C-alpha cells in the first residue's frame, strides 16, 4: 500500500499514481473508523511514511494486517463448502473478517477487556 | 400598570412569545433526546419500566474507555 | 518627515485614553496611549520569542518552534520550560493586537474618518482568538493551541486537519474557502478595472466612471457600483475570517467524528 | 500662513492646537484639498451632480421613502431644517446631496448624503433625517454655493470637510478622551 | 458537550484523539462481559 | 549539482523578481505627496522620486 | 438588409450548404467501404 | 443612533437605463435594454443592463456548454440514470480521468475518453473567454490589465494539464466533481510528501492571505472616507481631494508607510496575480523536479525536530518494510 | 430567403460554424476513444480484423502504477 | 397563425432549436452509454446477438 | 372559465406550464429508465412475465 | 365569506396555492417512492399480502 | 462570392482563421506525438512494418 517516494527526486523506483494514493486513503479511512480513532493515532501526518515520527500503534496495526491475511486465507475462506447458501455471498464465497470484526469501533476490542487469560483451552 | 408606559407592549409581546416558544422547543427537544423521556419511542412503558440513570457505580479492571496517553 | 499636505492634519484630539501626554508623532508613526501599550507588548512578546528560540535546538528561522503545553495542564499556566512560555507569548500577542485595533480607532477618530478599519481588523483578531482562546477553552486545555513556528504551525494545521479524517468535508471550511477564492477574484477584477481606466490604451484620454460600469455590464451583464465593489470586498474578506473561525470552532467542541460522516443528514432526508 | 494652528510645544512631533474656529479655518478633520474650480462632468460634458428639478427624467425608486419635506434632526436633537431638493449624481445614479431649507428660511444649505442616517437603519418608519455630526446651530455655517444648478469640486470638498470636522469639533466632549 | 481528548504525540504537533463524552459513556456502559467460569 | 536543485533555483529567481516588483510599486507609491517636508530639507526615501507623470484629457 | 440582398445571400448559402453537406456523403461512403458500422 | 456606516443604501434613484458607450458592432451586438433590481440596488448598482455578445463569446458559450453537458451526462450515467440519485448524490459524483496504465495514449470512452473530451472543450472555451475579455477591454480604449490577470488564473488552471503530461499520464488529472476534486487535492498532497513544504505553495498561500488582507484594508479605508467622496477613485486619482489625503495619512500614521489612491490598486493587482502564478510554478515543479517535498524541506533546513515517537529493532526494520502498491486483483480466488 | 430577414446572417454564421466545429470534434474524439475506430493506432487493420462488440465498461484495469513513459 | 402575435417567432424558434439539439444529444448519449445500443462497437451485430 | 386569462397573462402561464410539463416528463421518463422493471433500453424486448418484479 | 379576497390578492393567492400544492404532491410521491412497501415502480404488481411490511416488535 | 468580404471584415476573418489553423495543427501534431504508432521523435526511424499497430 506504499505510495510515497523515499527520495527527493523522482525516479522509476516509485511510479505510484494519485489514484493509488486515493485508494490507500480510502483504506486508511476505513481503518480509522474501524478503531474509532483518527489518522494521528498511527501517523504524524506531516510525513505519513515515517515510522519513527508515528506512535507505536502503527507497528501493531501492521501486524493486524498480517494476522488478518492469515485468518481470511487459511481459516475463513476454505470454509466455503461447509456453509449453507444463506451464509455465503452473492458470488457464493465464505464470509471474511476485517478490523471492525474484533474492534467494533474501539481502539482495543471490548476496551481492552482480558477474557482469555482465564480459559487455557484457547491459548496458543 | 405603569410598566407598559416604560416598554412598548408590542415589543414586549414579541419578545415574550419568542422567548417562551424557544424555551418550549428547547425543553421538548432536550426531553426527546434523553433516554428516560424519549416519549415517541418508549412512552408506552410504565414508570417502573422507564429507564433510570445509573446510581453510584463501581470501578473496572484492566478496562479503559479511553486509549492511553 | 511629513508629506506635502500632512502638516495641516496633525492636530490635537481624538484619543480614547490619555490627553496631551500621548498625543505626538514619532517619525511618521502616531503615538498614543495604545501606541505605548503596543510597543510594550510587542517588545515583551518578541523578546520572549527570542528566548524560546535560544532554549531550542536551533537558530534556523524556519525550524524555530515555541510549542504550547501538554493537555494534562488543562487551562492552567504550565511551567515556563514546558509550554508556559507559549502562554505568556499568547497573552502578549492578545494585548498587542487589541492595542493595535484601539490605536487605529484613535487615528481614524482624528482624521474625521469612519470606524471601519478597526472593525475589519477585528475579524482577523477574532479568528486568532478563536484559535488560541475560545477553542482551547471549550476543549478544556491550553495545549489545543498552535505552536509559534514558521513551519511547525503548518505541521499543527496538518495534524489537526487529519484529526477529522478528511477536513475538506467540513461545510464551514468549504464556505470559508469559497469566500477566500471569491475575494481574490474580486480583488484582481477591481485592481484591473481601476488601473485600466486610469491607464488606458496609449494615446487615449483617462476614462470616466461610466466606462467601468459599461465595461462590466458588457462583459458580465451586471456591474456593481463603485461603492458596491468596496462593500463587497470588505464583506468577502471579513467573512472569510469569520467563517474560518466558525469552521475551526465546530471541529472538536461540536463535532468529534470524521467530517464526511456529517453528511449523513443530507442522505437521510425523507424524500 | 493659512494654518490657524499653533504648536503645543517646541518638541518635534507635537500636536497642533487651532487658534480660531477650526471648522471654517480648515484645520484637522475640517480641512479640505484645493481642487479645481470647475464642475465635475459626465461622459457627455454635462454637470455630473445636479438637482432633481433640473432633470425630470430622474425619480425615486418605488419602495424608498421620499426625503423631501422631512425634518433634519441634528446632533443636538434639534431640528435644523427641512429637505426641499435632492442633488443626484448623473454618471452613477444615486442620492449625493440633500438641499435643506433652514428653520428661518431665506437660505439653503447642502448636506452630503454620506452623513445622513435613517431611523432604525431605514427599517422602521422613516420620518426624520438624522445627522449626528453637526448640531442645528452650525448648519447656518455650512459654506454656500456659487450657483444653484451646479457644484464645483472645490465646493464639494469644502462642504464634505466642514461636515466631517464636526465629528471632532461640534461639542467639547468629542475632542476629549473618554477617560 | 464535553470532549475527552487523549494526547498521542508531542505537545504542539496536533496529534490528539477526541471523543464525545456522553456517547462514550453510553457505549462503554452497554458492554457486558460474561463472568468468568469458576476454575 | 547535488545540493542545488531546480526548486531552489526557481525560488531564488522568484525572490529577485519579487524584490524588483516591490521596488517598482514603492516607486509608484511616491507619485503624490513628495518630496517630504523636513527641517533638513527635501527628503526622498529609497527608491527615489519618479519623474513627473501627466494624464490625457479629452478636448472640449 | 433588403429582400434582394437576402435572395443573393440565400443562393450562395444554399449552394455552399449542398456542396459541404454531401462532400460529407462522399466521406461517409469512403469510411463505410473501409470499416462498416452496421 | 450609530453613524451611517455606508453598508446599505436606503434611497435609490432611478432613471432611463444606460445604453452604453458607442462601440463597434460589426461582429457582435448588445442584447437587452437594461432592467432594475431593487434588492441588488440595496447593496450596489441596480441595473441588470445589456450584455455584449460577439464571436468569441458565442464560441466560448458553445464549447463550455458542451463540456458541461458531457460532465453532467457522465455523472447522470454513473448513478444508472436515476434523477433522485443524481440529485441526492450530486456532490459525490465525478467524471474520472483515464487509468494510469494508458499513459498519454487515448483511453476507452467509458474509462476516461469522455474526461479528455470535456477537458479539451473546457480549455477551448476558457481561452475563447480570454479573447472576449481582451476585446471587451480594447473596445472601450481601456488598458489590458484584466486580460493579464485572467492569464495568471489560466496559467494555474493549465498546470493541471501540463503536470500530468510532464509526469506522463492522464490519470493524474483533476476529476470533474465537487467532492472528488477535493479528494484529488488531498491525495496529491499526500502522494508527493506534504505539499505544505512546497515553497511555492507557501508563497501562494502568503499571496492569498495578503489578498484578503489588502481587500479588507482597502474596502474599510474607502468605506471610512466615502462620506468625503472617496468612492469616486478616478477623480481622487486625477485630482487628489481630502479623502485620498486622509486615506494616505491614516496608513502613514499607522504603519509608517503608505500608498496612493492609484498604487494601492497596483498592490492589489500584483498580490492577486502572484497568488496563481507562484502556485502554478509550485505545481509544475511537483513530480518532475521534486517527488517528496518534506524530504526537500529536510534537505534545505525547513523541518523542525520532534522527539522520536517510536524506535524500531533490526528485525522490525526488515519486517515493517512494505511493498509499493500494484494492480488490483482481476480474479476471485477460491481457497 | 425571408429567414435572413429575421436572423442576421452575420450572427447565425458564427453560431453555425461553432456548432459544426464542436460536433465534428465530438464525433472524431468519440471515434478515437473507441476500440473499433481508433484509426490512429489500428487504421491499417482490415475490416475483418477490427474489434467488434467490445463495450466492456471495465475493458482495462483501473488501478495500476504509472508506466515508465 | 395568431399565436405568433402573442409570441415572438424569433425567440420561439431559438428556444425550439436549442431544446431539440440538447434533447437529441441526450438521447444519442444515453444510447451510446448502453450495452444494447452502443452502436460504435456493437453496430455490426445482428439483433439476435445484441445484448439484452 | 375564460376570465382566468384576464387575471393571468396567457403568455407567462403557457411558458410556465410548458416548462413544468417538460421537467415532469423528463423526471418520469428517467425514473422509469433507472428502475429494474422499466429500463426498456436494455430489457424492452422482454415480455411482461420475464420483466423484473420487486421483492415480496 | 367572500370578503377574504379584499385582504389578499386572488392572483397572488392562487399562485402560492398552486406552488405549495405541487411541492407537497411531489414530496409525498417521492417519500412513497423511496419507501419499501410503496415503491410502486418495482413492486406495484404485488398484491397487498405480498407487499413488504416493516419490522415488528 | 467576393461580396462576403462586405459582410465580414477581412482583418478579423484572417486573424480568426490563422488562430484556428494554428490551434488545429498543434492539436493534431500533439495527438500524433502522444500515440504509439506515430510518436515520431522516438520511433520515427522504424520502417512501416516495424511501427506499432493496435490490437487486432
Ligand atoms: C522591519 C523594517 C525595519 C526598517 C528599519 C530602517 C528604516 C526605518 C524607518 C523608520 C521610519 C522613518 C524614519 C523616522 O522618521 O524615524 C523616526 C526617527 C525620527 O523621529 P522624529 O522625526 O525626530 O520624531 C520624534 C519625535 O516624536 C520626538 O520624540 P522624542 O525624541 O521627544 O522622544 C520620542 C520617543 C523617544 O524618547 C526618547 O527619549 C528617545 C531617546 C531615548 C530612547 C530610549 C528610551 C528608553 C530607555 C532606553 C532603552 C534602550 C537602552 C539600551 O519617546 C517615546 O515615548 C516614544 C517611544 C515609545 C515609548 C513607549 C514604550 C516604552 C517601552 C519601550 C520598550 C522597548 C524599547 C526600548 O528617526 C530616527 O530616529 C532616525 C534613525 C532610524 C531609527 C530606527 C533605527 C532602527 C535600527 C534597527 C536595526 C536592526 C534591524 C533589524
Ligand atoms: C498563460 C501564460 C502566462 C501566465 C501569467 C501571466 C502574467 C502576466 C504578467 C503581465 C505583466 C504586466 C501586467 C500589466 O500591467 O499589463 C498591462 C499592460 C497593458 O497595458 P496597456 O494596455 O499597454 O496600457 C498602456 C499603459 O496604460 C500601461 O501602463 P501601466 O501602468 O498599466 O503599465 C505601466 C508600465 C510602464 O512601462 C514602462 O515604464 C516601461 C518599462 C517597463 C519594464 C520593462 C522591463 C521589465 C523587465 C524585463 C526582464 C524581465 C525578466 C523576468 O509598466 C508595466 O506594465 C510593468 C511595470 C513593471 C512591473 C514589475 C517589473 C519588475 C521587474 C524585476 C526584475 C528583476 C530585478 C532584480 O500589458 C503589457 O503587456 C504591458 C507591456 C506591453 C509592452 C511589451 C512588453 C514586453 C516586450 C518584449 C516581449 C514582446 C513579445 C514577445
Ligand atoms: C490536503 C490538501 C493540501 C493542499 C493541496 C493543494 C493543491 C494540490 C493545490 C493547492 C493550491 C493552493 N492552496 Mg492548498 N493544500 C493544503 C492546504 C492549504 C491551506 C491551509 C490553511 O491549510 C491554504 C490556505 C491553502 C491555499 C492554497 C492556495 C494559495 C492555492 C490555490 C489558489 C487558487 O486556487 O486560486 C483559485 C484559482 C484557480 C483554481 C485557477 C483556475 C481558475 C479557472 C481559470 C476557472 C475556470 C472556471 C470554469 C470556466 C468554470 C465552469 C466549469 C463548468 C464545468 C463548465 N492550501 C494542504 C497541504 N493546495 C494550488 C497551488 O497552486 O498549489 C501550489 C493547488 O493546485
Ligand atoms: C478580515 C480578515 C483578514 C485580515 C485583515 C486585516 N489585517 C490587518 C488589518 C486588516 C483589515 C489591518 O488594518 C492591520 C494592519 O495594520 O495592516 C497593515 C492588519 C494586519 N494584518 C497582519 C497580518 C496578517 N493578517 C492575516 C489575516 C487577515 N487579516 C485576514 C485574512 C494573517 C494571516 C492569515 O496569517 C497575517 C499574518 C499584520 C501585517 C497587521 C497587524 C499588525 C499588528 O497587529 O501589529 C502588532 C504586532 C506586531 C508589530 C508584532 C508582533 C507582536 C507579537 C507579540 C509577537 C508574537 C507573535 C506570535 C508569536 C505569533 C507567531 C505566529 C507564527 C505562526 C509565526
Ligand atoms: C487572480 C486569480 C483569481 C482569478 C482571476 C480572474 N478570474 C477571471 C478573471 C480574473 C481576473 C476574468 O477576467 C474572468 C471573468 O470574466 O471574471 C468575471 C475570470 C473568470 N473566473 C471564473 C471562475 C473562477 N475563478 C477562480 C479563481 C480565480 N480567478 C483566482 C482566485 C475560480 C476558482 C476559485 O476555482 C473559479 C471557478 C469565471 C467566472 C471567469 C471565466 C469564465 C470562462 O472562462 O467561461 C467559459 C464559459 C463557460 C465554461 C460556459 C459555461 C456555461 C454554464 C456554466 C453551464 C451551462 C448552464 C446552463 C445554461 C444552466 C444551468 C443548468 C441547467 C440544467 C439548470
Ligand atoms: C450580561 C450578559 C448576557 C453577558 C454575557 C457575556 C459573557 C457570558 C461573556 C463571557 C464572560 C467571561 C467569563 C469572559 C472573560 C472576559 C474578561 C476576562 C474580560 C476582560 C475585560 C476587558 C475590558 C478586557 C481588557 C481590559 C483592559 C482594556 C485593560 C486596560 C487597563 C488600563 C487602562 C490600564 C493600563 C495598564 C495596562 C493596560 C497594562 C499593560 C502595560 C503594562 C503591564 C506595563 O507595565 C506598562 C508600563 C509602561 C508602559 C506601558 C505599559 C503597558 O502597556
Ligand atoms: C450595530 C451593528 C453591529 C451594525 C453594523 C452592521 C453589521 C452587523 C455588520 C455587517 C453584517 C452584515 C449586515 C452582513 C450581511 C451582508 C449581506 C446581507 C450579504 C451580501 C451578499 C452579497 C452582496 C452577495 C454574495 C457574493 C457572492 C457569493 C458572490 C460574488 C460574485 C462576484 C465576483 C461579484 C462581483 C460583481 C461584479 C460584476 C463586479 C465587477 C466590478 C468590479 C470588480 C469593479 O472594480 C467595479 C468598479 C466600479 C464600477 C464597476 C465595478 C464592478 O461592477
Ligand atoms: C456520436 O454521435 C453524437 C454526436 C453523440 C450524436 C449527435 C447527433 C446530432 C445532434 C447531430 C446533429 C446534426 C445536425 C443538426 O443538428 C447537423 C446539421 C448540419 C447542417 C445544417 C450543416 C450545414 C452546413 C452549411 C454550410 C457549411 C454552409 C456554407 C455556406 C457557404 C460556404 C456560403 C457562404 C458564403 C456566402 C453566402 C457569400 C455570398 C454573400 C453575399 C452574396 C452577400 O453577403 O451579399
Ligand atoms: C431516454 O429517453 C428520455 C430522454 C429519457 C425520454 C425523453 C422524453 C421526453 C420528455 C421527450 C420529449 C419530446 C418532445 C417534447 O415535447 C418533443 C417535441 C418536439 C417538437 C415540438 C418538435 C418540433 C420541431 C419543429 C421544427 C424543427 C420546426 C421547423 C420550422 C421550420 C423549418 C420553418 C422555418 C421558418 C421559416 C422558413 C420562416 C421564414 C420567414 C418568414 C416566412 C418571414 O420572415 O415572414
Ligand atoms: C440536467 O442534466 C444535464 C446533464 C442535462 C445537465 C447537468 C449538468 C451538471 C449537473 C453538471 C455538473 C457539473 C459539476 C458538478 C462539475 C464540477 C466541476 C469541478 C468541481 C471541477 C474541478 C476541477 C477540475 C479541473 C481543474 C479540471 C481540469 C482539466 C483540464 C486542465 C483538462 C485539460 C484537457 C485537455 C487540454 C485535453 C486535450 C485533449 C487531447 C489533446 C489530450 O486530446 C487527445
Ligand atoms: C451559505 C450560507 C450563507 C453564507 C453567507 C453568510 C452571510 C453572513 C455571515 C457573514 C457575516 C457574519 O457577520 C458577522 O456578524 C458578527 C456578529 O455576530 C460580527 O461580529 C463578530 O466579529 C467582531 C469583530 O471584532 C467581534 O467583535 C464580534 O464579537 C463578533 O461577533 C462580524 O464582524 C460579522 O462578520
Ligand atoms: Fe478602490
Amino acid at each position: 500500500a506504499r505510495v510515497v517516494t523515499r527520495d527527493v527526486a523522482p525516479s522509476n523506483a516509485n511510479r505510484s499514481s494519485v489514484k493509488q494514493t486515493e485508494w490507500t486513503y480510502a483504506l486508511m479511512i476505513s481503518q480509522s473508523r474501524s478503531l474509532g480513532v483518527n489518522c494521528t493515532y498511527c501517523h504524524n501526518t506531516r510525513q505519513f511514511a515515517s515510522w519513527k515520527e508515528a506512535p507505536p500503534a502503527r507497528v501493531t496495526a501492521y501486524h493486524g494486517i498480517l494476522m488478518l491475511r492469515d485468518v481470511n486465507q487459511n481459516y475463513l475462506s476454505p470454509l466455503q463448502p461447509v456453509y449453507p447458501s444463506v451464509r455465503l455471498g452473492t458470488q457464493g464465497d465464505a464470509p471474511k473478517a476485517q478490523c471492525v470484526t474484533c474492534h467494533n469501533g474501539n481502539y482495543k476490542p471490548l476496551y481492552g477487556a482480558q477474557m482469555v487469560k482465564d480459559y487455557p483451552a484457547l491459548w496458543g | 400598570h405603569r410598566i407598559w408606559l416604560m416598554f412598548d407592549p408590542r415589543r414586549v409581546m414579541v419578545a415574550m412569545v419568542g422567548f417562551l416558544a424557544v424555551l418550549a422547543l428547547v425543553i421538548h427537544f432536550i426531553l426527546l433526546s434523553s433516554q428516560r423521556y424519549s416519549w415517541i419511542e418508549n412512552g408506552t412503558l410504565s414508570a417502573a419500566q422507564a429507564p433510570v440513570g445509573a446510581s453510584a457505580p463501581a470501578a473496572a479492571a484492566e478496562m479503559s474507555p479511553l486509549p492511553p496517553g | 518627515a511629513m508629506l506635502s499636505f500632512e502638516k495641516k492634519y496633525r492636530v490635537r484630539g481624538g484619543t480614547l485614553i490619555g490627553g496631551d501626554l500621548f498625543d505626538f508623532w514619532f517619525g511618521p508613526f502616531y503615538v498614543g496611549f495604545f501606541g505605548v501599550t503596543t510597543i510594550f507588548f510587542v517588545t515583551l512578546g518578541t523578546l520572549l520569542c527570542v528566548w524560546g528560540a535560544a532554549m531550542g535546538p536551533t537558530w534556523n528561522l524556519w525550524q524555530i518552534s515555541i510549542a504550547p503545553p501538554d493537555l494534562k495542564y488543562g487551562l492552567g499556566l504550565a511551567p515556563l520550560r514546558e509550554g508556559g512560555l507559549w502562554q505568556i507569548i499568547t497573552l502578549c500577542a492578545l494585548g498587542a493586537f487589541g492595542s493595535w485595533a484601539l490605536r487605529q480607532a484613535e487615528i481614524s477618530r482624528k482624521l474625521g474618518m469612519g470606524m471601519h478599519i478597526p472593525w475589519a481588523y477585528g475579524g482577523a483578531v477574532l479568528a486568532y482568538a478563536t484559535l488560541v482562546v475560545i477553542r482551547p477553552m471549550l476543549l478544556g486545555a491550553w495545549g489545543h493551541g498552535f505552536p509559534y513556528g514558521i513551519f511547525s504551525h503548518l505541521d499543527w494545521v496538518s495534524n489537526v486537519g487529519y484529526q477529522y479524517l478528511h477536513f475538506h468535508y467540513n461545510p464551514a471550511h468549504m464556505i470559508a474557502v469559497t469566500f477566500f477564492f471569491t475575494n481574490c477574484l474580486a480583488l484582481a477584477m477591481h485592481g484591473s478595472l481601476i488601473l485600466s481606466v486610469t491607464n488606458p490604451k496609449k494615446g487615449t484620454p483617462v476614462g470616466t466612471s461610466e466606462t467601468e460600469n459599461v465595461f462590466f455590464r458588457d462583459l458580465l451583464g451586471y456591474s456593481i457600483g463603485a461603492i458596491g465593489i468596496h462593500r463587497l470586498g470588505l464583506f468577502l474578506a471579513v467573512g472569510a475570517a469569520v467563517w474560518s473561525a466558525i469552521c475551526i470552532v465546530i471541529s472538536g467542541p461540536f463535532w468529534t467524528k470524521g467530517w464526511p460522516e456529517w453528511w449523513n443528514w443530507w442522505l437521510n432526508l425523507p424524500i | 500662513s493659512d494654518i490657524k494652528a499653533v504648536p503645543a510645544d517646541s518638541y518635534n512631533g507635537s500636536a497642533l492646537i487651532p487658534t480660531g474656529d477650526p471648522m471654517i479655518d480648515g484645520v484637522g478633520p475640517s480641512s479640505w484639498a484645493n481642487r479645481s474650480d470647475t464642475p465635475d462632468m459626465t461622459f457627455h460634458n454635462t454637470a455630473k451632480i445636479v438637482p432633481m428639478r433640473l432633470d425630470p427624467t430622474y425619480s425615486i425608486a418605488k419602495g424608498d421613502p421620499d426625503p423631501r419635506g422631512l425634518p433634519v434632526v441634528a446632533a443636538d436633537k434639534q431640528v435644523a431644517g427641512t429637505v426641499i431638493e435632492l442633488w443626484v449624481n448623473r454618471a452613477e445614479p444615486q442620492v449625493t446631496y440633500y438641499e435643506v431649507q433652514l428653520t428661518g428660511s431665506e437660505r439653503r444649505v447642502m448636506l452630503p448624503a454620506g452623513f445622513v442616517q435613517w431611523p432604525n437603519f431605514g427599517l422602521w418608519g422613516n420620518d426624520k433625517l438624522l445627522v449626528k455630526a453637526i448640531t442645528a446651530a452650525q448648519f447656518a455655517n455650512v459654506p454656500a454655493l456659487k450657483r444653484d444648478d451646479q457644484i464645483t469640486l472645490l465646493e464639494e470638498d469644502m462642504v464634505c470637510a466642514y461636515y466631517a470636522g464636526g465629528h471632532l469639533y461640534a461639542m467639547a466632549e468629542r475632542s476629549e478622551p473618554i477617560i | 458537550t464535553a470532549t475527552d481528548s487523549v494526547q498521542v504525540g508531542y505537545r504542539g504537533t496536533g496529534m490528539e484523539q477526541n471523543y464525545d463524552h456522553g456517547d462514550l459513556k453510553k457505549q462503554f456502559a452497554q458492554v457486558k462481559i460474561p463472568t468468568p467460569l469458576p476454575p | 549539482m547535488q545540493y542545488i536543485d531546480g526548486a531552489q533555483i526557481a525560488l531564488y529567481a522568484f525572490w529577485l523578481f519579487f524584490f524588483g516588483l516591490i521596488i517598482y510599486i514603492r516607486r509608484e507609491d511616491k507619485r503624490e505627496g513628495y518630496p517630504l517636508e523636513s527641517p533638513q530639507g527635501p527628503r526622498e526615501g529609497w527608491p527615489a522620486m519618479p519623474e513627473k507623470k501627466t494624464y490625457i484629457h479629452r478636448p472640449t | 438588409m433588403t429582400e434582394d440582398e437576402a435572395r443573393r445571400f440565400h443562393g450562395y448559402f444554399v449552394t455552399g450548404t449542398l456542396g459541404y453537406i454531401i462532400v460529407a456523403a462522399v466521406a461517409h461512403f469512403l469510411a463505410w467501404q473501409w470499416r462498416p458500422w452496421f | 443612533m450609530l453613524e451611517y456606516q455606508n453598508l446599505f443604501t436606503r434611497v435609490q434613484v432611478r432613471t432611463v437605463p444606460e445604453a452604453g458607450i458607442e462601440i463597434d458592432e460589426s461582429t457582435g451586438t448588445r442584447y437587452g435594454t437594461g432592467t432594475f433590481s431593487y434588492l441588488a440596488g440595496k447593496f450596489g448598482d441596480a441595473q441588470i443592463g445589456p450584455i455584449y455578445l460577439g464571436w468569441a463569446g458565442v464560441l466560448s458559450l458553445i464549447f463550455g456548454f458542451m463540456a458541461f453537458e458531457i460532465i453532467g451526462l457522465n455523472m447522470w450515467a454513473s448513478v444508472g440514470w436515476d434523477p433522485v440519485e443524481f440529485i441526492r448524490q450530486l456532490p459525490w459524483l465525478a467524471l474520472e480521468p483515464p487509468p494510469p496504465q494508458y499513459g498519454l495514449r487515448v483511453p476507452p470512452l467509458a474509462q476516461g475518453g469522455w474526461y479528455l473530451m470535456a477537458g479539451f472543450f473546457l480549455t477551448i472555451s476558457i481561452l475563447l473567454w480570454w479573447v472576449r475579455v481582451y476585446r471587451r477591454a480594447r473596445a472601450l480604449n481601456m488598458g489590458t490589465h484584466l486580460p493579464w490577470a485572467f492569464a495568471s488564473a489560466i496559467f494555474l488552471y493549465s498546470t493541471f494539464f501540463f503536470q500530468p503530461l510532464l509526469v506522463g499520464s492522464w490519470s493524474e488529472m483533476v476529476p470533474f466533481g465537487i467532492f472528488p476534486h477535493l479528494d484529488w487535492t488531498s491525495a496529491f498532497s499526500i502522494r508527493y510528501g506534504n505539499l505544505y513544504y512546497n515553497p511555492f505553495h507557501a508563497l501562494s498561500i502568503a499571496f492569498l492571505y495578503g489578498s484578503a488582507v489588502l481587500f479588507a484594508m482597502h474596502g474599510a479605508t474607502i468605506l471610512a472616507v466615502a462620506r468625503l467622496g472617496g468612492e469616486r477613485e478616478i477623480e481622487q486619482i486625477t485630482d487628489r481631494g481630502t479623502a485620498a489625503e486622509r486615506s494616505m495619512l491614516f496608513w502613514r500614521w499607522t504603519m509608517g508607510f503608505n500608498a496612493t489612491m492609484e498604487s494601492i490598486h497596483r498592490w492589489s493587482w500584483w498580490f492577486a496575480v502572484l497568488t496563481t502564478f507562484s502556485g502554478g510554478i509550485g505545481i509544475l515543479l511537483t513530480g518532475t523536479v521534486v517527488d517528496n517535498w518534506y524530504l526537500w524541506g529536510v534537505k534545505h533546513g525547513l523541518v523542525a525536530p520532534y522527539p522520536a515517537q517510536n524506535t524500531l529493532t533490526e528485525e522490525q526494520q526488515q519486517l515493517l518494510r512494505g511493498r509499493y502498491q500494484g494492480t488490483a486483483p482481476d480474479s476471485f480466488p477460491s481457497y
